[PDB]
């Protein structure tokens, strides 16, 4: 069974870098996209970006571009975003989602990483 | 003939029947392609839209290629069946790559019909870039959806960039689809693309050739070499701006920002070229959509081979795309050199004078001390001088044939670009 | 970008009615959107994509329609565990933009 394993809840203080993981478990990593939304609290989705891991050419939204990044592990088999200069508008649930192949609607979701930065 | 009993002909014998011949090639490509523009404003359904259109490619391939326009429509079945076969998988872009490569090469062996196959090309080519485009542009995400049958088709056979017209990305041709209004811009931008490519064919069809002879009271080998190469330049800028003007007509070509349309499908330009600033825009603005597709699904995938070993890959799939000729390979070839080295050089200079001497000029946030200086201004025309020189000896192969034919007329200039460049690199590597 | 409106931002029926989400796209999107559910608390699940074609797994009362810059789903027979936001999503191309989102509730 297809299962996308994520990190836990991290704590940040403003300004601050943070790094999730996002390990694959049930397929080939390197055969189908690997998207990063964002989700705030109470609102809709927003597509932060997406990496190819069979070659590592990335593909982000204009509006998180320089502030999210994404790198791969093809050994273990793990998707990393890393968040960098993080303020209050960044305390959200951010989800990895394989694309599903033919179509890019994401069809296995993973479980989230509840990011809040505070004091 | 001297001058005067050749002006009292050049109307008879080089006005009427060059234009009259670029008019009959096309008059019929032009028709199909404004069908095809009245036909897609009816609000007819988008499958019925792209049955059409293979319709059209059909037609016209048919028109211009009597019979052997299989070897393209094969080319694009087969192209498709590589696109079912792994569209869920993410290496599409590498499966279509890998068949566009053993085709052209199956191809170029010279065994199927060469005397039509040579000359289908020009379209061939323009399919596989489509192609191998979307395999990419559906891998990094840029395009959702692998397209069904009728659309993959109706993308390939665009009847306005079937047989001479520009690569055009897939979403580029999707927002042609469903159409826009038939404004005034539209056939302003029709008329003067037109007009440029009429003008572009009849001024390289025998103003090239009897340049400085008539034209000049100048008179060689560098005087052919120069008008050999300027022929060159525009017999292309007639394609440019033919294919320009039928992908403006059927609809396609066209930008939209802040509910501002505007028509600005630019193929060539000429004055990037002649008058140019450095070999790197004149290899990039030689063929903009070409330009733009080999950097973006040649480039940037070769780069983990190293910079130079990029540049060179790229050249060399543009040299594949073109078709194999030893005068034209030998250019895609020395091209490589001379723009890679050219680069690096004024980078360096750029660097050391902390002045705008890069192959670009710069934008206006450049952190060079002389902007303006006439240091600058002499040192982008020495290197613009180096640039007409640099065209006017590889150009020399074009006129109007394997090793031996290369080696002599680049004998008779006695290896001049070929030493220019190694002293620039000698040059750039003695200050680094 | 592309901009998605999407209708009611909040409505309620009773078990066993039959209701109708629709999503308005600003631009000109050919038949390429999904339609995604998520409950209280979980990860999204993929309901439609294409936005007729079900996915492999969901009952058969869901019916999405629509083409152009009109798409709507259909849950006629409400079952208990239909209840939850509804995300309309684009898919013609990057960046792809999600729906305000539709929250299904009890009455
Ligand atoms: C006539 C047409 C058609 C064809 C065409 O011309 C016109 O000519 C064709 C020509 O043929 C071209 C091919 C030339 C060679 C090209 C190779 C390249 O594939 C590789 O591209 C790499 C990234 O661009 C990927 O990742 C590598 O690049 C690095 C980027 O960060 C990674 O970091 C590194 O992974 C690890 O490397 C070691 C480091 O310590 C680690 O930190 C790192 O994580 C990887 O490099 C290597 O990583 C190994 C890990 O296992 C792989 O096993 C190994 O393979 C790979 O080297 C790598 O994974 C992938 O394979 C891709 O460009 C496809 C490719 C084939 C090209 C397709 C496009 C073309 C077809 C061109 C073009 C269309
Ligand atoms: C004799 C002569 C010949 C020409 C001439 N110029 C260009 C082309 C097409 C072509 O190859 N474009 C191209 C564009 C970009 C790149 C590239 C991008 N990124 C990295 C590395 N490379 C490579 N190639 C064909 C001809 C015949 C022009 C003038 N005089
Ligand atoms: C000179 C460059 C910059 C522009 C070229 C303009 C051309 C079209 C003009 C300029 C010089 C002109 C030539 C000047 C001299 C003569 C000799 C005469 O008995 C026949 C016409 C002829 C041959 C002219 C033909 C047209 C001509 C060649
Ligand atoms: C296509 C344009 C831009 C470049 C060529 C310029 C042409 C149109 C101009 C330049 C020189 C002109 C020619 C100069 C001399 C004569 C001889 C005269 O008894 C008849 C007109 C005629 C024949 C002219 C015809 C038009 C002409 C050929
Ligand atoms: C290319 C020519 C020879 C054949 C096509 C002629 C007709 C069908 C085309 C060519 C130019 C087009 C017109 C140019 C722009 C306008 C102004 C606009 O406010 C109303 C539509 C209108 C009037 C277009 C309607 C269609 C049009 C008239
Ligand atoms: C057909 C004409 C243009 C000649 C083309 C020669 C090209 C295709 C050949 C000749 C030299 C070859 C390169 C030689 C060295 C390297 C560095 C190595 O780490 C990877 C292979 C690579 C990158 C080769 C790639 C292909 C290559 C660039
Ligand atoms: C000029 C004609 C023949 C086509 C151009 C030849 C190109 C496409 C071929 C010839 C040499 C080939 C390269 C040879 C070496 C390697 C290193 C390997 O780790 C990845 C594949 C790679 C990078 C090949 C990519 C494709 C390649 C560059
Ligand atoms: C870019 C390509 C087209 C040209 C450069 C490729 C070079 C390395 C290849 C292609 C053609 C080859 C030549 C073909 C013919 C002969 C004649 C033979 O008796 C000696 C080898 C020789 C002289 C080859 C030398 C190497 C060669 C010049
Ligand atoms: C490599 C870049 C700078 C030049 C591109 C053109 C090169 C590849 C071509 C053009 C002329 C060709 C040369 C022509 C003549 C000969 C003499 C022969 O006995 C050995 C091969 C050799 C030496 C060829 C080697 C390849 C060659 C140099
Ligand atoms: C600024 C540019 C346009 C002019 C100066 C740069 C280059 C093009 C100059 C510098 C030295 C010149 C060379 C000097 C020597 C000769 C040998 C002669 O038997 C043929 C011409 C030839 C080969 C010249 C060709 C042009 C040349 C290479
Ligand atoms: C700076 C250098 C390395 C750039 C490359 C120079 C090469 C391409 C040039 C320089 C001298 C040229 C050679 C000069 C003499 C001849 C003799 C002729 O009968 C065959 C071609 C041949 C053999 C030329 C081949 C190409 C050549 C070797
Ligand atoms: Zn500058």
């Amino acid at each position: 069974e297809i299962q996308l394993q994520q990190s836990g809840a991290e704590l940040v203080k403003p300004g601050a870098s943070v790094k999730m993981s996002c390990k694959v478990s049930g397929y080939s990593f390197t055969g189908y996209n690997m998207n990063w939304v964002k989700q705030s609290h109470g609102k809709s989705l927003e597509w932060i970006g997406n990496i190819n891991p069979y070659y590592v050419s990335t593909n982000y939204n204009q509006k998180f571009t320089g502030k999210a990044t994404f790198t791969v592990d093809r050994s273990s088999s793990t998707a990393y975003m890393q968040l960098d200069s993080l303020t209050s508008e960044d305390s959200a649930v951010y989800y990895c989602a394989r694309s599903y192949g033919s179509s890019h609607t994401f069809a296995y979701w993973g479980q989230g990483t509840l990011v809040t930065v505070s004091s | 003939f001297s001058r005067q009993e050749f002006f009292q002909q050049l109307l008879q014998g080089c006005l009427l029947p060059t234009a009259q011949q670029g008019l009959d090639q096309i008059w019929l490509l032009l028709a199909i392609c404004l069908a095809c523009r009245l036909l897609w404003r009816l609000g007819l359904p988008s499958y019925l839209k792209h049955a059409s259109t293979v319709a059209g490619g059909f037609f016209s391939l048919y028109h211009f290629f009597q019979l052997h326009m299989v070897w393209v429509v094969l080319l694009s079945l087969l192209c498709y069946l590589v696109l079912f076969l792994c569209r869920h998988s993410s290496h599409r872009g590498v499966f279509l790559s890998v068949t566009i490569l053993i085709y052209l090469l199956m191809g170029e062996m010279h065994m199927v019909d060469t005397v039509t196959w040579h000359k289908m090309r020009g379209a061939q080519m323009i399919v596989a870039m489509k192609a191998v485009s979307l395999g990419f542009d559906l891998d990094r995400g840029e395009v959702g959806t692998v397209p069904s049958p009728v659309e993959f088709m109706g993308y390939l056979y665009f009847v306005g960039t079937i047989v001479f017209g520009p690569w055009i990305s897939f979403h580029s041709y999707l927002q042609a689809v469903q159409g826009r209004p038939l404004s005034c811009r539209w056939l302003q931008k029709v008329a003067r693309s037109l007009a440029l490519a009429l003008l572009c064919l009849v001024l390289s069809t025998c103003v090239g050739p009897y340049l400085f002879p008539y034209f000049i009271p100048l008179n060689a080998r560098w005087l052919r070499a120069y008008e050999s190469a300027v022929s060159f330049h525009f017999s292309n800028y007639f394609v440019g701006f033919l294919s320009e003007a039928t992908a403006t007509l059927a609809g396609a070509g066209f930008t939209e920002e802040k509910d501002h349309l505007e028509w600005d499908l630019t193929v060539s330009k000429p004055l990037n070229v002649e008058l140019p600033r450095s070999m790197v825009e004149v290899v990039t603005s030689w063929n903009l959509p070409m330009s733009y597709w080999l950097n973006n699904y040649v480039f940037k995938n070769a780069l983990r081979l190293g910079t130079f070993s990029a540049v060179l890959v790229t050249y060399a799939a543009s040299a594949l795309l073109h078709g194999f000729s030893f005068h034209l390979a030998a250019v895609l070839l020395s091209l490589a050199f001379i723009t890679y080295v050219e680069h690096v050089l004024r980078k360096r200079l750029a660097r050391i004078l902390s002045a705008c001497v890069l192959s670009k000029r710069c934008p206006p946030d450049c952190s060079h001390q002389h902007r303006l200086g006439l240091g600058v201004r002499a040192l982008n025309l020495l290197f613009g001088a180096l640039a007409i020189f640099h065209l006017a000896y590889l150009g020399s192969l074009f006129d109007v044939y394997g090793m031996a034919y290369t080696v002599h007329k680049w004998s008779e200039l006695s290896w001049a670009s070929h030493w220019v460049t190694f002293g620039c690199w000698i040059f750039y590597r003695l200050i680094g | 970008d592309i901009h998605m409106t999407q209708s009611p931002a909040s409505l309620s029926a009773f078990v066993g009615e039959t209701v109708t989400i629709t999503c308005r796209t600003s631009e000109n999107i050919f038949s390429y959107l999904a339609w995604y559910q998520q409950k209280q608390g979980k990860s999204p699940q993929l309901l439609v994509y294409n936005a007729k074609t079900l996915t492999s797994g969901v009952p058969s009362r869901f019916s999405g329609s629509g083409s152009g810059t009109q798409f709507s789903l259909k849950i006629n027979s409400l079952q208990p565990e239909d209840f939850g936001s509804y995300y309309c999503q684009h898919h013609y191309g990057s960046p792809y933009t999600f729906g305000g989102g539709t929250k299904l509730e009890i009455k």
